């Protein structure tokens, strides 16, 4: 959708592997603010958004 | 230390950095000290086969 | 009979405790940082930060 109207989704109850985005090249910018990238393996989180 | 990189890899070249050579290929300590340069070379580091 | 005739030792006693009660409360201030407990810090995040 445009950004005046970005679509937004709520992801919860799943096991998510983030080395198979952080791996892969497709992405010119992937930038993290809170976590260091390479630990978010090692986190539980709950109500997800993107 | 000299070598040839992709163009757009070219921020992958700093402390406190992972990637894919960044990880596997080359590493750069955390407290490094000196300075980096870095320069196109497409019109001979380039075939156009 | 009467009680309240020891005010000074109950002062000396109750202004050590306090002093320890509050230094012991003062460990859960983030003083400008992301989390007042230093192991989250540790687990959430890489050292350069």
């Amino acid at each position: 959708a445009s950004v005046y109207a970005w679509n937004r989704k709520r992801i919860s109850n799943c096991v998510a592997d983030y080395s198979v985005l952080y791996n892969s090249a497709s992405f010119s910018t992937f930038k993290c603010y809170g976590v260091s990238p390479t630990k978010l393996n090692d986190l539980c989180f709950t109500n997800v958004y993107a | 230390d000299s070598f040839v990189i992709r163009g757009d890899e070219v921020r992958q070249i700093a402390p406190g950095q992972t990637g894919k050579i960044a990880d596997y290929n080359y590493k750069l300590p955390d407290d490094f000290t000196g300075c980096v340069i870095a320069w196109n070379s497409n019109n001979l580091d380039s075939k156009v086969g | 009979s009467t009680a309240s005739a020891l005010g000074k030792l109950q002062n000396v006693v109750n202004q050590n405790a306090q002093a320890l009660n509050t230094l012991v409360k003062q460990l859960s201030s983030n003083f400008g940082a992301i989390s007042s407990v230093l192991n989250d810090i540790l687990s959430r995040l890489d050292p350069p930060e």
